[PDB]
C-alpha cells in the first residue's frame, strides 16, 4: 500500500484483524505496520497557493 | 387535507362608519438574511492529476481549461469579501455608547456588546453564533474581515442609532434625547408626539418585553436560523461530492492514479489516464458552474441585506414591508455566521372601535374640512380626531378649512364649529 | 499569520487603513526608507458622541455636495458562428 | 481609475473572448490543431479520427464559453435594472431612500452618458456646523403641557426658542408654535416657561 505522506503515530484503535483504516472521502487514512503491529496516521504533506 | 388559506373576515363596510383605534402596542420582528458563503479554492490540477508527472503532462491537451476554473472560482472568493463590506463597513466612523445607559426607559442592553467576553459580542449575537453549525487541492481561504470586526461594525451602528437617530446615516452625529427620537419616529408614522410622551413608560415597558421574548425564541429553536444553516450545508453538500467523484473509473481499471502507475508502462497507462482525466475534469467544471450561479444567489441577498442596512436601520422607511410587518419606526443590526440578522421595531395598531363619520361639516352654509384628521361620532357629538390613535377633540376654526359650500359634498352633516 | 507565513513584510502593531488586503485582519502596503509593511486594520476612527437626557445639537450651516455613482448598463453584443468557429 | 467599473466589464468580455480563440490551438490529442493539416495528409478513414477529436474539445471551449456569457449577462442587467430605478427616482423625482441617491440629503440628479454605462451626479444637502443646545421634550404654562408643531424646544442658557430640526434659527415660543395637550403632571422631564400669545 502506497503513498505520500508524514507519518506519526495514531491514538486510535484498530480492531485485531484490520489491516488499515480510511477516512469520510474513503482515502487511507492510517496504517497497521507489518512489523511492528502499531498504529500509523497518515497526513498529507503540508502545501498550499503562492 | 385540502388547505386552508386563513380565517374568512367580514368587513363591516358602510358609508358611514369608521374603525379607529384607541391603543397600538410594539413589536419587534426578526429578519434573517445570508451574506456571504466559504471562501473556497480548488487546484485545477492537483485536484485531477495528484503529483503524477504522467498526467499534468497530458492535461496540456486541453490547453486553458485548467486555469479558467480557477480564475473564476479566485473571482467568487473575492466578491464574497465585497459583499460582507458593502453590508457592515457603512458607518464613518466607530461610535460608542456613553458609560450611562440612560435611555428614557428603553433597556438596549441585550444587543450591545458584552465587555467581559473575549470576543465584544452581544447576548444575542452570543446565541446566533452557538446556534448556527478532502485535501485534493482543496483549501479554505480567510475572509478579510474577522467574527471581532463585523461585531465592531456591528456595534458603532447601533451606538449611532441609540444616541444620534439618523442623522449620523446624513452628516455628523448630533446627540439627542432618546425619548425625543422616538418622538420624531413618531411623527413620521402619522401619531402626534404627544402620545409618546404620555404613554412613555408603557411604549418602553412593551419595547423591552418584546426584547425578552426574542432571546427565548432564539434559544429555544433551532430551525430560526435556517436560512443561514441552509447555505453552509449546500456548499459542504457540493464540495462532498466533488471528492466523491475521484473515486469514479469512468471506464478505468481503477480510480486510483497510482495503481495504474505502478503497474502499466506509459503506453498503456496513458490510455487509462486519460479516460480518468476526461471524467474528473467533467466533475470539477460542473462544481464550477453551480458555484457561480450560488455565488449570484447570494450577491443577490448581500445587496438587499445592504439596503435595508441604509433604509431600516440608518432611517425609516415608508416602504411598507420592507423593515417588518406595522408601521417602522427602527431597527437594530446583529451579526451572524455568515450573514446579518434585523430587528425590526414597528407600531401597530391593536384595539378599533366603530365611530360614525362623514367627509364634511357644514355650518351657516360653509363647508368645513379637517386640515389632518376626521370627523367622527359617538352618537351625540361631533369631534375631529388624528386618525391612528383616537383622541377626540373639539371641533374649531383651528381644526378646520373652508372650501365650498352645503350643496356640493356628498353625506356632509349639519353642525356647527367653534370660533375661539 | 492566519493567512499563511508571510516573508518580506516588516510587522508593525500600529494600525492603518487597509490598502492591500492579505486576510483574517491583516493588511499591507509601501510606505517609510520605504518598505512593505504588515498590519492590523483600522475599521476607524473612534467617536463618543456625547449622549445625555438633555442635549441636542443643531446644525447652524450646510454644504452642497455633488457625488459621482458609477453604473454598467450593457455589453458588446457579440456573435459566435457554431459550425465555422470548430470546422472553418 | 474612477471609471474601473466600465472598464472591468470590458476587460472581462475581452478575456473571455481571447480564451475561446487560444483554444483553438490546443491540440486535444490530435496530430495537429490545424485542421488543414489533417486533411492534406491523411486519407479520411484516418483523417476523421484526428478531426473527431478536436471537434469535442472545441465544442467543449464552445460550450464554456456560452454558458460564462449567460450568467455574465444576467449580472449586467440586474446593474441594469438599478440603474433604470436610479433614473425614475433620483433624477425624475427625490429620493427617500437613504442611501440611494448618494450620501446625505438628496436634492436632485442629473444623468451624463458613459461608454456601455450610466454616470449619475447626486447633489445632496450635508448639515455641517452643530453647535451644543439644552433641551425638552414640552414646556408646561400655566399647568398646560405645551409641544411643537414643528422643530424643538432649545435653550442658550437663559432663554428657551423653538427651532426647525435641520438648521438652527431660534424664534420666540407662541401660541401659534405648540399645540396643548395634557398637563405639566404627565411628561417626563417638561420645562418650566411661558408661551406667548399675540
Ligand atoms: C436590562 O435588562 C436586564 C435583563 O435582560 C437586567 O438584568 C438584571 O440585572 C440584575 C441586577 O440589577 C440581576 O440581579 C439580574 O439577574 C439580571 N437579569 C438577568 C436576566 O440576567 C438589567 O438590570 C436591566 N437594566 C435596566 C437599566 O433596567
Ligand atoms: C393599552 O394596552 C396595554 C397592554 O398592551 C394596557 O396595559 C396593561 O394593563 C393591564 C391592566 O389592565 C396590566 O396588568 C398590564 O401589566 C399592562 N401592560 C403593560 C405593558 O404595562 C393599557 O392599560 C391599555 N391602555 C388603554 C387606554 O386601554
Ligand atoms: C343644514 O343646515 C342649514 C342651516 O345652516 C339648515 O337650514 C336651511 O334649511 C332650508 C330648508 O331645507 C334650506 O332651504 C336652507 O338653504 C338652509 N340654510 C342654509 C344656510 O343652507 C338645513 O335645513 C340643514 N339641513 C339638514 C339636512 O339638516
Ligand atoms: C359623547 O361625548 C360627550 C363628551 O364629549 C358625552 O357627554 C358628557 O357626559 C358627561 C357624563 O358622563 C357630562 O358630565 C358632560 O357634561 C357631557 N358633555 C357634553 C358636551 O354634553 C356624551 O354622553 C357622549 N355620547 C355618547 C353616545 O357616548
Ligand atoms: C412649574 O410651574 C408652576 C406654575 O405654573 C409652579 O407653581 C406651583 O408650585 C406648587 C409647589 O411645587 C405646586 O404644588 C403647584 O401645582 C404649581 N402650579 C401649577 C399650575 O402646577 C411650579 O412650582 C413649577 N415647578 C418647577 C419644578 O419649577
Ligand atoms: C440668549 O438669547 C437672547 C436673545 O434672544 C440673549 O439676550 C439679548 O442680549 C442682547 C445683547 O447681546 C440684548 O441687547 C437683548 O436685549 C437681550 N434679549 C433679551 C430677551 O434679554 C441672551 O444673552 C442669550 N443667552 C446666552 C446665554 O447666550
Ligand atoms: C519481524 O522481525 C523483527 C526482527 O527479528 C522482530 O523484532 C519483529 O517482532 C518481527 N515481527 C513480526 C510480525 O513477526
Ligand atoms: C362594528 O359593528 C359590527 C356589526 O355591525 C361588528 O360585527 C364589529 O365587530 C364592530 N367593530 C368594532 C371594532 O366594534
Ligand atoms: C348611505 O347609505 C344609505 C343606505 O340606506 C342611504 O340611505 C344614504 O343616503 C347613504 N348616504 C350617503 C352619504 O351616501
Ligand atoms: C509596538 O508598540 C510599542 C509601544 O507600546 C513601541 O515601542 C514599538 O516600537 C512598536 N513596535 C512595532 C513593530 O510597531
Ligand atoms: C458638546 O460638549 C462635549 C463635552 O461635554 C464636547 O466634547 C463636544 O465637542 C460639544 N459639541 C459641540 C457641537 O460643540
Ligand atoms: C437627567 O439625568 C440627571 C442625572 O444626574 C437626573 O438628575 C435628571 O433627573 C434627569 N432628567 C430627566 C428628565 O430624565
Amino acid at each position: 500500500l502506497t503513498g505520500t505522506g508524514v507519518l506519526t503515530e495514531s491514538n486510535k484503535k484498530f480492531l485485531p484483524f484490520q489491516q488499515f483504516g480510511r477516512d469520510i472521502a474513503d482515502t487511507t487514512d492510517a496504517v497497521r505496520d507489518p512489523q511492528t503491529l502499531e498504529i500509523l496516521d497518515i497526513t498529507p504533506c503540508s502545501f498550499g497557493g503562492v | 387535507y385540502t388547505m386552508s388559506l386563513g380565517a374568512e373576515n367580514s368587513v363591516a363596510y358602510s358609508n358611514n362608519s369608521i374603525a379607529i383605534p384607541t391603543n397600538f402596542t410594539i413589536s419587534v420582528t426578526t429578519e434573517i438574511l445570508p451574506v456571504s458563503m466559504t471562501k473556497t479554492s480548488v487546484d485545477c490540477t492537483m485536484y485531477i492529476c495528484g503529483d503524477s508527472t504522467e498526467c499534468s503532462n497530458l492535461l496540456l491537451q486541453y490547453g486553458s481549461f485548467c486555469t479558467q476554473l480557477n480564475r473564476a472560482l479566485t473571482g467568487i472568493a473575492v466578491e464574497q469579501d465585497k459583499n460582507t463590506q458593502e453590508v457592515f463597513a457603512q458607518v464613518k466612523q466607530i461610535y460608542k455608547t456613553p458609560p450611562i445607559k440612560d435611555f428614557g426607559g428603553f433597556n438596549f442592553s441585550q444587543i450591545l456588546p458584552d465587555p467581559s467576553k473575549p470576543s465584544k459580542r452581544s447576548f444575542i449575537e452570543d446565541l446566533l453564533f452557538n446556534k448556527v453549525t478532502k485535501f485534493n487541492g482543496l483549501t479554505v481561504l480567510p475572509p478579510l474581515l474577522t467574527d471581532e470586526m463585523i461585531a465592531q461594525y456591528t456595534s458603532a451602528l447601533l451606538a449611532g442609532t441609540i444616541t444620534s437617530g439618523w442623522t449620523f446615516g446624513a452628516g455628523a452625529a448630533l446627540q439627542i434625547p432618546f425619548a425625543m427620537q422616538m418622538a420624531y419616529r413618531f411623527n413620521g408614522i402619522g401619531v402626534t408626539q404627544n402620545v409618546l410622551y404620555e404613554n412613555q413608560k408603557l411604549i418602553a415597558n412593551q419595547f423591552n418585553s418584546a426584547i425578552g421574548k426574542i432571546q427565548d425564541s432564539l434559544s429555544s429553536t433551532a430551525s430560526a436560523l435556517g436560512k443561514l444553516q441552509d447555505v453552509v450545508n449546500q456548499n459542504a453538500q457540493a464540495l462532498n461530492t466533488l471528492v466523491k467523484q475521484l473515486s469514479s473509473n469512468f471506464g478505468a481499471i481503477s480510480s486510483v492514479l497510482n495503481d495504474i502507475l505502478s503497474r502499466l508502462d506509459p503506453p498503456e497507462a496513458e490510455v487509462q489516464i486519460d479516460r480518468l482525466i476526461t471524467g474528473r475534469l467533467q466533475s470539477l467544471q460542473t462544481y464550477v458552474t453551480q458555484q457561480l450561479i450560488r455565488a449570484a444567489e447570494i450577491r443577490a441577498s448581500a445587496n438587499l441585506a445592504a439596503t435595508k442596512m441604509s433604509e431600516c436601520v440608518l432611517g425609516q422607511s415608508k416602504r411598507v414591508d420592507f423593515c417588518g410587518k406595522g408601521y417602522h419606526l427602527m431597527s437594530f443590526p446583529q451579526s451572524a455566521p455568515h450573514g446579518v440578522v434585523f430587528l425590526h421595531v414597528t407600531y401597530v395598531p391593536a384595539q378599533e372601535k366603530n365611530f360614525t363619520t362623514a367627509p364634511a361639516i357644514c355650518h351657516d352654509g360653509k363647508a368645513h374640512f379637517p386640515r389632518e384628521g376626521v370627523f367622527v361620532s359617538n352618537g351625540t357629538h361631533w369631534f375631529v380626531t388624528q386618525r391612528n390613535f383616537y383622541e377626540p377633540q373639539i371641533i374649531t376654526t383651528d381644526n378646520t378649512f373652508v372650501s365650498g359650500n352645503c350643496d356640493v359634498v356628498i353625506g356632509i352633516v349639519n353642525n356647527t364649529v367653534y370660533d375661539p | 499569520t492566519r493567512a499563511g507565513c508571510l516573508i518580506g513584510a516588516e510587522h508593525v502593531n500600529n494600525s492603518y487603513e487597509c490598502d492591500i488586503p492579505i486576510g483574517a485582519g491583516i493588511c499591507a502596503s509601501y510606505q517609510t526608507s520605504q518598505s512593505i509593511i504588515a498590519y492590523t486594520m483600522s475599521l476607524g476612527a473612534e467617536n463618543s458622541v456625547a449622549y445625555s437626557n438633555n442635549s441636542i445639537a443643531i446644525p447652524t450651516n450646510f454644504t452642497i455636495s455633488v457625488t459621482t455613482e458609477i453604473l454598467p448598463v450593457s455589453m458588446t453584443k457579440t456573435s459566435v458562428d457554431c459550425t465555422m468557429y470548430i470546422c472553418g
